[PDB]
């Protein structure tokens, strides 16, 4: 795995002594060629997980996420141009250098041996996105939206570990095998409870869950398309590859302990797709479409069943994938018009022709598209948890029809029917943000055909 | 007779012969409780470093 941190180390220099006008051509072609190495490692067999070392080693969990991560940054790389385009050179290579920063980490993060090296790389992971969102996030409230970030994020996250330290020095070492091999139950006293509330409240945190869910939208519509996109799909589908890891302790007492947030998941599944329905603010839709598709997964964890990590695992990457696109697009079409509202951009049949594709593509793989993934994940969801209980098929039903509703609605509103023909200023569609789009939606087909890779350690 | 004694010549630090025996713990008290077993003998390098919770040697 040292073999894919240390050129991304190299990747950063690469940025700073490569010339003016030549820094794009070069990062983006480097991250590229550590793309296609990093889909050199899908090694992993059978009866172990495979070992990069005593520190680096990859479960079949993190191997997809990877390859999601080091595939999303030449993407973000393109992605974020036009809008700072105009900027300084040396404001550009800094920005581009925390991407590099940022990938690093999340690197770090995902081939985390150690709970420990988990949890610093975790919130090393969050350092950097306040830096990115406060810096561009081009409206008046980025200050609001990074500092509930910040502090929400925290003050979740940070009795975890207190109790990653008790673990630490109650059972030894803290190596996934060596927590695993030798974990014993523990049974329902109140100290238990409350190391059992305070890991997954801080997981809880990190999803977000319905009673801690503002802390998104913000830090989506009042943040770049860099930082929306990896802190949609990475730090969130993140922050639940945690939670799967973390849940292999402490195996009784989740049955006595895990029904209220079961509760608040699904009624604010429901509630979230419901206030995702009539709001403006075309970003804020797909941010509050990620809150619903990751309580479902929450859901899914808390549940113990291999059918609900295989679809927990399969939801993940594909509403990664879908997030981010669809946060894509909407930045296209907030550069088109200099609006972010939704009543007002009307029209775009007529104009731009090819444009009409990709809003249909991405919203059907937001529909849950029946070859696609993502209709995999949510599958195998609803029949772990019809297997759970007979009568909680209904909210998931009724998440399914109220779904395919907002997306719908949000297709058929800025793109359907009656340009305003005052608007005059939009240009035909460029050969990047359909490359953009291309680079989104054909891995996703690609992986309809062949889903053996995403789904995690219980295949 | 009995000669003045020259100044100083009443110190110059004197002998005597005795016949009860010189003592043993003037000080009654008890024996000395313990002595601190000594940790000697050479030093090997550290097992796996330094032990904590990674930056293993
Ligand atoms: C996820 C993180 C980002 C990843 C970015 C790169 C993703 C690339 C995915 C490519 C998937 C290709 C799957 C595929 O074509 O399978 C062969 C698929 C399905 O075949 P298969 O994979 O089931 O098995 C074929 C096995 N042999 C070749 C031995 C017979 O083949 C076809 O569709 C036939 C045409
Ligand atoms: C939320 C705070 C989480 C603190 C870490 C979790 C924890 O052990 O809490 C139990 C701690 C106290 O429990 P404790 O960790 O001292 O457990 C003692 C366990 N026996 C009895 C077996 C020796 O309570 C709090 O932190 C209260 C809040």
């Amino acid at each position: 795995m040292l073999k894919y941190i240390i050129p991304t180390m190299m990747l950063m220099p690469l940025t700073w002594l490569s010339k003016n006008s030549m820094i794009w051509i070069n990062t983006t072609l480097h991250s590229l060629l550590i793309s296609l190495t990093s889909l050199l490692l899908l090694n992993q067999f059978g009866d172990n997980s495979l070992n990069f070392s005593l520190t680096f080693f990859s479960d079949s969990l993190s191997t997809p996420l990877l390859i999601l991560t080091m595939w999303l940054l030449p993407l973000m790389l393109m992605a974020s141009q036009h809008h700072l385009s105009k900027e300084n050179l040396a404001r550009k290579k800094l920005f581009i250098s925390m991407l590099i920063l940022l990938q690093l980490f999340l690197i770090m993060t995902f081939t985390a041996t150690e709970l420990i090296f988990f949890y610093i790389m975790f919130e090393a992971t969050l350092v950097p996105t306040l830096i990115i969102i406060t810096r561009w996030g081009n409206q008046t409230e980025r200050l609001n939206a990074g500092l509930y970030f910040l502090f929400y994020t925290l003050a979740g996250s940070l009795p975890l570990l207190v109790a990653l330290i008790y673990i630490q020095n109650t059972m030894g070492s803290l190596n996934f095998l060596i927590l695993q091999y030798w974990v014993q139950p523990m049974p329902n006293s109140w100290s238990n409870t409350f190391m059992w509330l305070a890991c997954m409240m801080a997981f809880m945190v990190k999803m977000p869950l319905y009673g801690l869910h503002l802390w998104l939208p913000k830090a989506h519509v009042e943040a770049p398309i860099a930082g929306s996109m990896v802190l949609a799909a990475i730090l969130l589908k993140l922050g639940g590859y945690g939670m799967m890891r973390i849940t292999l302790l402490l195996n009784p007492i989740t049955d006595f302990m895990a029904y209220p947030f079961i509760m608040l998941s699904l009624w604010g599944m429901i509630m979230t797709s419901s206030i995702c329905l009539r709001q403006t603010d075309l970003k804020s839709l797909i941010a509050y479409s990620s809150v619903s598709h990751m309580a479902l997964v929450i859901v899914a964890i808390l549940i113990q069943t291999p059918w609900s990590y295989m679809g927990a695992t399969a939801l993940m990457i594909a509403h990664g994938l879908t997030s981010s696109m669809l946060f894509c697009l909407a930045n296209s079409n907030y550069e088109r018009v200099h609006s972010r509202t939704m009543i007002l951009a009307r029209g775009l049949q007529t104009l731009l022709p090819l444009m009409a594709a990709w809003w249909l593509l991405a919203s059907l793989t937001n529909l849950a598209l029946p070859p696609s993934i993502n209709l995999i994940g949510e599958l195998f969801v609803v029949m772990s948890t019809f297997s759970w209980s007979n009568i909680t098929i209904i909210l998931m039903g009724l998440n399914m029809v109220i779904t395919a509703l907002y997306s719908l609605y949000m297709l058929i509103t800025t793109q359907r029917g009656k340009h305003t023909h005052h608007i005059n200023n939009i240009l035909p569609s460029f050969t990047r943000e359909n490359a953009l789009m291309s680079l989104h939606m054909l891995p996703l087909l690609l992986l309809s055909l062949n889903p053996k890779i995403i789904l995690g350690p219980l295949y | 007779g009995w000669v003045r004694p020259d100044l100083g010549e009443l110190s110059k630090v004197t002998k005597v012969k005795t016949d009860r025996p010189l003592p043993e713990n003037p000080y009654h008290s008890r024996a000395r409780p313990e002595p601190n077993p000594e940790v000697e003998g050479d030093l090997k390098p550290a097992r796996h470093g330094s032990r904590l919770f990674f930056w293993t040697m």
